[PDB]
């Protein structure tokens, strides 16, 4: 269900109107729920920070780290690895 | 050309393991070695330019050993696990140390140095 | 000896303030694997000396003319940033290890190793002479060393462009 | 109460961090879309297969208008 | 210990932070809680609370007479607001965060490190010479000449 609301932000509908591309998207989520890579915050962390430095933007390459540990202070967070891989690659 | 020693007490089904891992520190240990020397001015502007795009490889090499250590602490690193997860480090820091080992055979400097690169995934 | 303690001494290592003390910054039990790789961090810090005793030896004399200010004051351009490295450094120590620095600190190991030898090609030059000795500089072809000393050479040669646009005198 | 207070300090927070992230990085997400990210990569998603998907319905909804 | 320092480098000293009158500020001695390695770069941070203690005495104590002079000193303070305001904005800083180190307290000066030093001298030759009347509009002009460009 949650799915569904999803491609009701992106795309600006009610669920009765696009069912079209929620039938893709249950294509590919699902069959590949389970992730398949090692999960480690360290590695995407040393790859958000690469990133923001080839922009020459080095200032908020040391700012993210700051927002990095914060995350980690308050601890509602369960997996931080994949919330970070996917705000990398968007 | 470096030499290596392990132990005299140890399981042989390990020792046997041990010696399939080193060649590609060996073969590292030619290659940061090449850096730190051929980047001297009297080399021309050619070994110095192919020293540097041989450094960014060192440093993805770098961070290969980086997330193995921090994958380390869960346990989930088995000796067996690890042959695997060097293989493609395995074969880069081969080709790297064949070409740190033949530019410095022969002296070469300048275009005798990018006729070797191209001569020789 | 734990390996944390040692990431807090090299964060000030880093600095010149000194388990880690002072030309190799000899460490003083634990491990050979642990005192190799501090050698080599700790030594990192030592050339940053090399580099902020020029800027301070030569920021009191008052008889370093005008292109050895903007040469003294264009090495601390380049030292705020590696001041800003140290601060991001520092906030983690709060997890980064021994082998996690070297890959942190591979690259401003370089431009503190043109910085700390571009001192001391250029040691008794004052005046124009000094702008002519950070230009021999300029022909190495590295591109990250061209590309840097190509930028002092922009700002040391501003004030002989000064006089120009405005060659020894006599009183 | 108070522990019910100051979560929800600490999420508006981290959520207006990660929104600086976003900019710098130029996203074209926005405050609203981003907590929908957000949420699905805690309870465990291939990234490779959610910004897929987002760089799907974002190419289709420009075949519409 | 942050605020306590913030102060020392804002005129008060305080046990921690001991005032000579000759010397200048600086640490009293090793301190079992923080680390033996700090006692230096506390020392570094000193050398710039030493001038604006020496600069508020003087800008106070008008220190000879003349127009010229109490302009001088008039001005002398809008060059100093800069870090003052730098001063306030440390404690907002440390006040978010608490994992924040003497390091970045350090860092965040760096300018004021490099600008006292230079404007130091231009006062010391006035007190020391005895610059009477509208020659002070000329001993800061052959200053002004200066390579640094934040001086």
């Amino acid at each position: 269900v949650l799915l569904q609301n999803l491609c009701c932000r992106i795309l600006g509908r009610s669920e009765a109107d696009v069912a079209q591309q929620f039938q893709y998207a249950v294509r590919v989520i699902g069959s590949n729920f389970a992730p398949t890579v090692e999960r480690d915050e360290f590695l995407v962390a040393e790859k958000i920070k690469k990133e923001l430095i080839r922009q020459r933007r080095e200032a908020d390459a040391a700012l993210f780290s700051e927002l990095h540990r914060k995350l980690h202070s308050q601890g509602v967070l369960k997996n931080k690895w994949s919330i970070l891989y996917l705000l990398l690659s968007l | 050309s470096r030499t290596f020693l392990v132990d005299p007490n140890l399981d042989l089904s390990i020792r046997e393991l041990v010696h399939r891992i080193l060649p590609v520190a060996a073969s590292y240990s030619a290659v940061t070695r090449f850096i730190e020397e051929k980047s001297s001015f009297e080399y021309g502007q050619v070994n110095h330019a192919l020293a540097a795009a041989m450094r960014t490889l060192v440093k993805e090499h770098l961070i290969l050993v980086s997330q193995l250590e921090q994958l380390h602490r869960q346990g989930l690193l088995s000796l067996q696990k690890l042959w695997f997860y060097i293989q493609p480090a395995m074969r880069t820091m081969d080709i790297l140390a064949s070409l740190a080992t033949s530019v410095d055979k022969g002296e070469c400097l300048g275009g005798s140095t990018l006729s070797l690169l191209h001569d020789r995934q | 000896i734990t390996e944390a303690a040692l990431v807090r001494d090299i964060l000030y290592v880093f600095q010149g303030i000194d388990n880690i003390k002072m030309n190799c910054y000899k460490v003083e039990n634990l491990s050979r694997s642990l005192r190799d790789t501090a050698v080599r961090l700790s030594e990192l810090g030592w050339l940053h000396n090399k580099i902020r005793r020029y800027t301070d030896q030569r920021s009191l004399d008052r008889s370093f003319g005008l292109v050895g200010q903007s040469f003294c004051a264009a090495l601390h351009q380049e030292l705020r940033e590696y001041y800003r490295l140290l601060s991001v450094l520092h906030s983690q120590l709060q997890s980064l290890t021994l082998r996690r620095l070297l890959v942190w600190t591979y690259d401003p190991k370089i431009r503190l190793k043109t910085l700390a030898a571009l001192v001391d090609h250029c040691q008794g030059r004052k005046g124009g002479e000094l702008a002519s000795a950070v230009h021999a500089y300029t022909k190495t072809g590295d591109p990250y060393m061209r590309s840097l000393v190509q930028h002092i050479l922009s700002l040391v040669s501003h004030p002989v462009l000064s006089f120009l646009y405005r060659v020894a005198s006599d009183p | 109460a108070a522990a019910a207070a100051a979560n929800l300090n600490a999420v508006r927070e981290t959520m207006d961090v990660l929104l600086e992230i976003s900019r710098i990085l130029n996203t074209g997400l926005d405050m609203e879309t981003l907590s929908i990210c957000v949420r699905l990569c805690e309870q465990g998603i291939n990234p490779e297969a959610l910004s897929s998907v987002i760089k799907e319905l974002r190419k289709a909804t420009e075949a519409l208008k | 210990m942050i605020h306590e320092l913030l102060l020392a480098l804002s005129g008060y000293p305080g046990s921690i932070f001991t005032w000579n009158k000759r010397s200048g500020l600086q640490v009293s001695q090793d301190f079992p809680f923080l680390h033996p390695s700090e006692t230096s770069v506390l020392n570094r941070l000193c050398r710039l609370g030493t001038d604006y203690i020496r600069f508020t005495e003087f800008i106070e104590q008008y220190t000879l007479h003349g127009i010229y002079l109490r302009a001088f000193c008039t001005g002398l303070d809008s060059v100093l607001q800069p870090y003052r305001q730098a001063l306030l904005d440390l404690e907002q800083e440390f006040l978010g965060d608490p994992h924040l180190s003497i390091s970045h307290v350090n860092y965040f000066l760096d300018q004021f490190q490099l600008l006292f030093p230079s404007v130091m001298v231009v006062v010391e030759q006035i007190k020391s010479q005895k610059i009477h009347g509208c020659q002070i509009l000329e001993t800061v002009y052959k200053h002004s000449c200066g390579g640094l460009p934040p001086v």
